């Protein structure tokens, strides 16, 4: 068993299975597009017999828009929170906001509520090698996951609003669900999730172009498509047939696939 | 002594001790005849010995000897090719091919030798060992000029990747030699691009070379019937090759892709968008996880935009995204490229607000980069200029130290956008339609910034000044006199020459007149140096020389010359102090001033010799033991001999001088007793002529000024005793010949302990010509003191002793107890 | 087949292995012992060194200075590099870093020699090596000193000089310190690979590092060619140490083994030494003195401070502060903390919980452990007299240790400890000999001792073993303890500095691949075992031999069965006769002659189509395809 870096989330990896001349590779969720705190998936020219992949589916421009909106809200003094359950996206947003505030040099507050976020921060700062190269290099200067934009007490929904950035992870009735009761009720008390609202969600999974790049790099004689919409995988399989004339598969749930091999 | 080497080699045991002896002989240097002998001895022992490692070492030593500059390697080349024909071991064969590389580099002129080397190289290329194949391919690449290209091209398909890398490197070397390449190499390299390994792909640079050589050449696609130029298909190759996962290969591909500026912009626009596999190549490059790849992509964008303006207009947005980049260096370089390509593009409100956003950032250097950008950027709407000004004023409030750069920005904004500014004049000056506004606070940063913008806008436009109030004109006059560089609308030499000529003509007066003239002239020279900074070098140089002459003259008129030696008393003596001062000033003349030629060094050393003679005279006067007189006189005669042998080519131009008269009397001085010789040299020194110092063409005095402690303060650097407190040192060094070696920082504790420090050559940095910055972190420690005390630090200019070099700065230190 | 050894040091190997169509440089291994001869570099110029006397020179005494009857070089310290001139370093393509200690002097080989290949290592080794290199460069450049003594290096002067300098070997090869720019240049060429990661070189050689267990990141390499395996052993530890436990199974069935990194002064027990060191510092603190512990920021200080905090918590002497001074002290501690995967199973169990691996982070949070980049960097303000200090280089020729021990040299109340088994402490104290300072030499050596490596060899049983000649001889300190003697049933040859060794292994068969159609071409026939023969074209790319389609004949025919078949076939003119020189039969059916003779055989067949077909059928009935 040999593992290869995936970069979908911290600790995510893709496995290369080999026995004799046989070779099977299964990746699950990955992404060619690097994250703000993670590296892109990399693999040699393994050229395996079979490849299993996901078919599910302006990043810097979206980041600029999100940062500009958050900056405008905090400059105006408005309070907006980001209710998100994903740990990887939450940590990426936390790193982005922390470095943005540090670069701007201002001292506006930003905190995170749930203790699970603190546990995730502890695991992240412990496991440096599974992150982006800037994190690894800046580790020499000082720890970057630690900052004045730390933990949240919030006087249990009694510390009032302000130029604040907060994170809540409900779920669907978990976490401090009273945050909505304390906040909102007016246009100024904005609450933005994926007075206005926009889709700040970042696509952790890569698009079809990333899958095309990976299959072009590895170049297996056969490919297997799972974990995605039916339309997406059908279109991707048709595009693979049109572009490469390389054998592929579209197995349904429980479908038995058999492949000949040359030992 | 080749016999010693021969017998030592013979006595040495063959298996082990021979290797050590040859290594020891190799480390020590060698001479031409010694090389010519030891090479034959090595060849004879190479024939005699049959071990692999020993023969390998002999081949390595042959290579080392071949690199000797003074040797004439002709027969040893013949013996080398002979043993090459006879050689069997592949490692030793590769070492001998290294020696052939050495000889080919040494002598690239002989055509017969070149063809002999290439034919024997291709003969030995039949060997199965990969190393000898690599060495032979290196020889083929190095040796060329008008079949070898086809031969190495056949070896492109070799199984060993190292041989393929050697082949492509040989092709690159051959191209560097300038030979005209073929076109079949393109498809061969295209085949090489599919190779698994990284060095082969990175080297296969070769397609860039062939694309540059024949960019207009038509090439047919193997599958598609359509015809595509070499430039475009090579561009597509590099585009879909950048997707490779080898980051070094990605950086190489991006860098060499930037060097291509002979391709149509339509194809670039097609391949840069997100909607073949060549789409979004630059999108992937700028989004790449390694900042090296992104920097290389930025450079490629710079070159291509300098080629095509439409592509630049298309790619502005991606550069704006790079202004949001998390790495600071990437942001800086992207901003610099945007500045480089701003001459044609014009921004929109989105671009302008995004650019002004990153200007808010805290780091000073990126803000300076934004300032450089805005100096050249275009703009369409007056509201863009208004936004620029408002964000710049916010920046003034945040970071006032950048005021000069922002004023430069507004200068360029006004000059390059005059018409677009003046509709915004009455709002910027806040002039009321009918009221008379209160006079704005002059010397304010923001108001000066606004005025600089307005005035630089008004330089071309004639309708602008009519909207100015009276106090605006008054402030215009104020700014114009104070900030002229921002706000828009030799008798001395010949005097110095004739003064020196006056001194040279009138030196023959009596001692009183000579002293008076010398005093007046040194005063005049000092005043000229103070008055004009250009001539300060020659002025201070001449002042030091004439002060040496004055000190020599005054010493010779002292009372002790007409009192017997027993009656002499050294408490009132001035000759010893005079000699000391002349010595120090001669050292200052020699080393402090830069640009001094040999014709000045001879006179400086002559004055030093006269000072040494005076020292000998006074020491003979004060002492009474014959033996110290004999020793001192012998040492002085040794110095005279050293001087006259050092400057043999200059004695005819020192007629009637002290050293000339000493040379005329040299045998008598050498033979005579200490009393007779000291008396005759004393009376000789009195009648010595005054040499005419030749003025250098250009000369500057060296000087340093410490600025990190500044003029200090009462505040002492408290710290525990015994431990060390580090003090920063900053100084501005000017016209120092070799500051990293000659300049030494010195710190004097308030006692006899005068610690000395040698700054490392790395810390010395050169911001501009004729000067040197010096950043040092000197470390100071001492035991406990009863109270805070002052510690002195000074710059010293070392030579081959040392002299003071700058004003002695001092700082207060308070080492607290344990 | 050929092994070149460059460094004569036992624990700092520098070896080059010529293996098939590739050559591997094993380790760099900077020899730091050379610096001991030079005068130390104080951070603040001490009066003692300035007033220190020179030494007589017939040919001019400023070149050398003498203290305590030992002449020292009064110039910048210089380092003994490996004998790199023996083999052209440009030729070699791969470098296999084993540990952060062995990768020292890598800038010299990467930059000066013109080496253009690749380098491999583990991530903790790379980071800790960067820390060590930058800190030593900082120590050298803090107080620059001129190269003011060169003439002493001549062999004549060396013979004229006493034993402490005459013992030095290859003084001419010594070099001044590299610069941080060269360090940045060298580390650019390195490639990061984790434990048990197979790396293929040009499709010919497989190389893999395995967990040595000595220090985190430290690895033992193996080299494989399927039918040939060469294993390289470096500093390893079987003790209950923090890193991931030493791997033993993977080194089995190894043809040639290379042994390096055995313990200096093997008699010392590290646990007892640590306990004694704790006792020494405890009594020093009880008397009110100060303890100086020169050591690297490596694993030694880590487990030392672990046992140390445990001991003082047991004894309740936690009042005194902890001072760890180094330019990369904070970085070293944080790097140790984050690298939790490379540690042992206990640490991995600990980090499964949210708590960090090591507990000194708790001390830092509670401020019971304190560290500073240097002395001047606010440590002076926060310094207190009764304390224990870890700082500087263990060679005592540079680093903050020089200033610290100069400060505390006079007072007998204070104490200085030694824990690094890499230098003779008597030589180290020689430039500082006239002192009342109490010095204790209690090194801690966690590497494998002689009995442990002997147990390892008896458990593995490799065919051959290679090691320096130092191991082959008993140590000079004892010269009588035959128990500390590496024992091997094979001869287990050795070498000296600049000694070239030829491997005894001479395996003459490599791997190849075959596609199924060639396999199906055979039709094996029972004999007693199966026999087969094929014929294919050889294709090789990237040292991967392949067989794909575009043989001798052994037709052992018994005489009696052949006679029976010939009689049954019905051919006319059959004559059988028994005469000398074997049986000879004349057949006039087609002018054919069959001759049978010992040690020979001749076959005659005409070109007639029918006769050819009959002969082919007859042979095919009793044809063995081999
Ligand atoms: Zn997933
Ligand atoms: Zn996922």
């Amino acid at each position: 068993i040999k593992a290869y870096y995936a970069g979908h989330v911290l600790g995510a990896a893709m496995f290369q299975i080999k026995v004799g001349s046989e070779s099977v590779v299964y990746t699950g969720d990955y992404n060619m597009t690097p994250d703000r705190h993670l590296g892109a998936a990399w693999i040699d020219k393994c050229r395996p017999n079979l490849l299993i992949t996901q078919s599910t589916y302006s990043k810097r421009c979206r980041e600029r828009d999100f940062l500009k909106k958050v900056h405008e809200t905090v400059e105006r003094g408005g309070k907006v929170l980001i209710p998100v359950f994903a740990l990887g996206r939450a940590q990426e947003l936390c790193i982005l906001l922390e470095t943005f505030w540090e670069r701007m040099n201002l001292k506006v507050p930003i905190y995170f509520s749930t203790g699970l976020t603190e546990k995730a921060n502890h695991y992240y700062k412990l496991f440096i090698p599974w992150t982006n190269q800037k994190i690894r290099k800046t580790f020499v200067q000082r720890n970057m996951f630690e900052f004045k934009h730390i933990k949240a007490f919030d006087r249990a929904f009694a510390d009032n609003p302000g130029p604040m950035v907060v994170f809540a992870t409900p779920g669907h009735a978990g976490q401090s669900l009273q945050i909505f009761r304390k906040w909102a009720g007016n246009e100024k008390n904005m609450v933005i999730m994926p007075m206005q609202v926009e889709y700040m969600s970042f696509s952790a999974h890569a698009d079809a172009k990333g899958i095309m790049q990976l299959v072009g790099q590895a170049e297996p004689e056969s490919v297997l498509l799972v974990h995605g919409e039916a339309k997406k995988m059908e279109f991707l399989k048709q595009k693979i047939e049109q572009e490469l004339r390389v054998n592929c598969y579209m197995p349904a749930n429980g479908e038995t696939v058999t492949l000949p091999t040359s030992p | 002594k080749s016999a010693a080497l021969h017998i030592d080699l013979c006595k040495a045991t063959s298996p082990a001790d021979a290797l050590q002896y040859l290594l020891q002989f190799a480390r020590k240097p060698v001479e031409a005849e010694s090389v010519e002998g030891v090479v034959r001895i090595l060849l004879e022992h190479y024939y005699k010995e049959n071990d692999p490692s020993v023969r390998l070492k002999i081949a390595s030593l042959l290579g080392l000897l071949s690199k000797t500059a003074g040797f004439s390697p002709d027969c040893i080349m013949d013996d080398a090719i002979n043993i090459l024909q006879n050689e069997k071991s592949h490692q030793v064969l590769a070492q001998l091919l290294d020696t052939l590389l050495a000889i080919g580099t040494k002598l690239p002129e002989n055509q017969a030798i070149q063809m002999r080397l290439v034919d024997v190289a291709c003969k030995h290329l039949t060997d199965t060992s990969h190393g000898v194949r690599n060495k032979c391919l290196q020889l083929l690449g190095n040796l060329g000029s008008l079949d070898v290209q086809k031969i190495i091209g056949d070896y492109f398909s070799d199984q060993d990747p190292r041989v393929r890398t050697a082949a492509i490197k040989a092709m690159l070397q051959l191209h560097e030699r300038g030979l005209k390449l073929h076109q079949t190499i393109y498809n061969q390299a295209c085949k090489l691009l599919s190779d698994d390994y990284e060095q082969v792909r990175s080297a296969a640079q070769l397609i860039w070379v062939v694309s540059q050589l024949y960019p207009e050449s038509i090439v047919p696609i193997p599958s598609s019937n359509e015809e595509i130029r070499l430039v475009d298909d090579a561009f597509g190759k590099i585009c879909h090759m950048v997707s490779d996962g080898s980051w070094v290969v990605r950086v190489q591909a991006a860098k060499l892709l930037g060097s291509m500026e002979q391709v149509s912009s339509h194809f670039l626009e097609q391949t840069l968008d997100k909607k073949s596999g060549a789409c979004g190549a630059f999108v992937h490059g700028l989004e790449d996880e390694m900042y090296e790849v992104r920097i290389a992509a930025v450079e490629a964008l710079c070159m291509l935009a300098q080629s095509s303006p439409s592509f630049a207009e298309k790619c502005l947005d991606f550069l704006v995204d790079m202004f949001n980049d998390e790495i600071e260096e990437v942001r800086l370089q992207s901003i610099h490229t945007m500045r480089k390509i701003s001459n044609n593009i014009t921004l929109r409100e989105d671009q302008l607000d995004t650019v002004l956003a990153v200007l808010e950032d805290s780091s000073r250097d990126i803000r300076e980069a934004l300032h450089e950008l805005l100096c050249c950027t275009n703009v369409s709407t007056k509201e863009g200029i208004h936004l620029a000004l408002v964000e710049l004023l916010k920046n003034l409030t945040k970071y006032p130290t950048d005021r000069d750069s922002i004023w430069k920005c507004l200068k360029f904004l006004g000059s390059r956008h005059p018409t677009l500014v003046l509709p915004l004049v009455p709002e910027l000056l806040s002039t009321h339609p009918f009221f008379d506004t209160a006079e704005p606070d002059m010397d304010d940063p923001a108001y000066i910034a606004v005025l600089v913008l307005i005035f630089n806008a008004a330089k071309t436009c004639p309708t602008m000044p009519a909207l100015f109030s009276d106090h605006t004109f008054r402030h215009y006059a104020y700014l114009r006199d104070s900030l002229s560089h921002l706000v828009p609308a030799d008798p001395s030499q010949q005097f110095l020459q004739q003064s020196l000529e006056r001194v040279y003509s009138l030196q023959h007066l009596d001692p009183q007149g000579a002293q008076e003239l010398l005093e007046f002239t040194i005063r005049d020279l000092q005043r000229l140096g103070e008055l004009q900074s250009e001539l300060a070098g020659v002025a201070d140089f001449s002042a030091t020389y004439l002060r040496c002459q004055l000190l020599l003259i005054k010493a010779l008129q002292e009372k002790l010359w007409n009192v017997a030696a027993p009656l002499y008393l050294k408490q009132s003596d001035l000759a010893s102090a005079a000699a000391k001062q002349i010595m120090e000033e001669t050292y200052k003349m020699e080393f402090m001033y830069s640009g001094v030629e040999n014709k000045q060094v001879v006179i400086i050393h002559h004055m030093r010799l006269q000072a040494k003679a005076l020292q000998l005279i006074v020491t003979a006067r004060t002492t009474r033991g014959l033996d110290p007189l004999f020793g001192m006189c012998e040492k002085f005669l040794q110095e005279v001999d050293f001087f006259q042998r050092y400057f043999i080519a200059d004695l005819p131009h020192l007629q009637d001088s002290f050293v000339d008269k000493l040379l005329d009397l040299m045998p008598r001085l050498m033979t005579s007793k200490p009393a007779e010789v000291v008396k005759i040299l004393q009376t000789m020194l009195r009648q010595s002529a005054f040499l005419h110092l030749p003025l250098p063409e250009q000369i500057h005095k060296a000087s340093a000024t410490i600025i990190e402690p500044a003029g200090e303060s009462d505040n002492p650097l408290r710290f525990t005793s015994g431990l060390v407190v580090a003090l920063d040192v900053d100084a501005t060094l000017e016209h120092v010949q070799d500051p990293q070696n000659t300049v030494k920082v010195q710190v004097l504790y308030p006692d006899g302990q005068a610690q000395m420090i040698h700054p490392k050559p790395a810390d010395f940095r050169n911001p501009g010509p004729g000067r040197h910055r010096l950043i040092t972190q000197v470390y100071l420690s001492h035991t406990a003191w009863t109270e805070a005390c002052q510690v002195e630090v000074r710059l010293l200019l070392a030579y081959n002793g040392t002299i003071p070099f700058s004003k002695p700065v001092k700082v207060y230190i308070m080492p607290k107890p344990a | 087949m050929k092994l070149y050894c460059l460094s004569g040091h036992p624990t700092l190997p520098c070896n080059v292995l010529k293996f098939k169509s590739t050559t591997i440089m094993l380790d760099c291994g900077l020899d730091m012992t050379s610096t001991l001869n030079f005068l130390p570099l104080p951070l603040v110029q001490s009066p003692r060194l300035s007033n220190l006397p020179g030494w007589s020179l017939k040919d001019l005494d400023k070149e050398l200075k003498e203290c305590s009857g030992h002449v020292f070089v009064d110039s910048v310290p210089e380092f003994c590099l490996p004998e790199t001139e023996l083999i052209d370093l440009s030729t070699v393509d791969v470098i296999l870093i084993s540990n952060y200690h062995c990768m020292m002097a890598l800038p010299y080989i990467t930059e000066h020699t013109g080496f253009t290949g690749t380098v491999y290592a583990t991530e903790p080794t790379v980071q800790i090596g960067r820390l060590l290199m930058e800190e030593l460069v900082n120590f050298i450049e803090r107080v620059p000193k001129a190269q003011s003594a060169s003439l002493w290096k001549n062999k004549d002067i060396q013979r004229l000089l006493p034993s402490p300098l005459k013992d030095a070997v290859e003084v001419s090869t010594w070099r001044r310190c590299y610069t941080m720019q060269e360090v940045n240049s060298a580390l650019s060429k390195i490639q990061l690979v984790g434990y048990s990661q197979k790396i293929e070189l040009f499709g010919a050689v497989q190389v893999t590092p395995l967990s040595s267990g000595y220090a985190l990141g430290s690895s033992n390499w193996i080299i494989q060619s399927h039918y040939e395996k060469v294993s390289y052993v470096s500093g390893s530890s079987l003790l209950t140490t923090h890193p991931q436990p030493m791997d033993q199974a993977s080194l089995k069935n190894s043809d040639v083994l290379v042994l390096t990194g055995l313990t200096q002064i093997p008699t010392a027990n590290p646990d007892g030494m640590v306990g004694e060191f704790c006792s020494n510092l405890a009594l020093t603190v009880r008397n009110g003195g100060n303890v100086l512990v020169p050591c690297y920021p490596s694993g030694v200080i880590y487990d030392l401070l672990e046992c140390l905090y445990q001991y003082i918590d047991s004894a309740g002497l936690s009042s005194v502060p902890l001072y760890f001074i180094s330019p990369v002290a904070n970085s070293s501690l944080e790097f140790s903390q984050i690298f939790a995967e490379w540690l042992c199973h206990n640490k991995q169990s600990k980090v499964y919980l949210p708590e960090p691996p090591f507990p000194h982070a708790e001390l830092i949070q509670t401020n019971k452990l304190k560290h500073y980049p240097s002395i001047h960097g606010d440590f002076s303000n926060d310094f207190r007299q009764p304390c224990v200090v870890f700082t500087g280089h263990p060679s005592l020729r540079f680093g903050d240790v020089v200033h610290f021990m100069e400060l505390w040299g006079k007072s007998s109340l204070n104490t200085v400890i030694f824990t690094e088994p890499d230098f003779s402490y008597l030589e180290a104290l020689a430039p500082y000999q006239p002192l009342a300072m109490k010095c204790i030499y209690c090194p801690i050596d966690t590497r494998l001792n002689f009995i442990q490596v002997s147990k390892l060899l008896k458990e593995v049983q490799p065919l051959h073993v290679v090691c320096p000649e130092q191991y082959t001889q008993p140590p000079p300190a004892q010269s009588h303890r035959m128990d500390l003697m590496i024992d091997c049933q094979p001869p287990a040859m050795s070498y000296r500095r600049a000694e070239v060794l030829a491997l005894p292994f001479k395996r003459r068969y490599e791997k190849i691949e075959i596609m199924p159609e060639l396999a199906d071409s055979l039709v094996p026939m029972e004999i007693k075992i199966s026999l087969a023969t094929v014929s294919a074209v050889l294709h090789t790319k990237d040292n991967k031999h392949l067989l794909q389609p575009p043989p001798l004949l052994s037709g052992s025919i018994p005489v009696e069965q052949f006679v029976q078949t010939l009689e049954k076939h019905g051919f006319s003119d059959i004559k059988v006769e028994d005469t000398a020189k074997g049986h000879i039969v004349l057949l006039q059916e087609a002018e054919t002659l069959i001759q049978i003779e010992e040690d020979s055989t001749h076959i005659i067949c005409d070109n007639d189509e029918m006769l050819r077909v009959r002969l082919r059928d007859l042979v095919l009935k009793f044809l063995q395809k081999f």
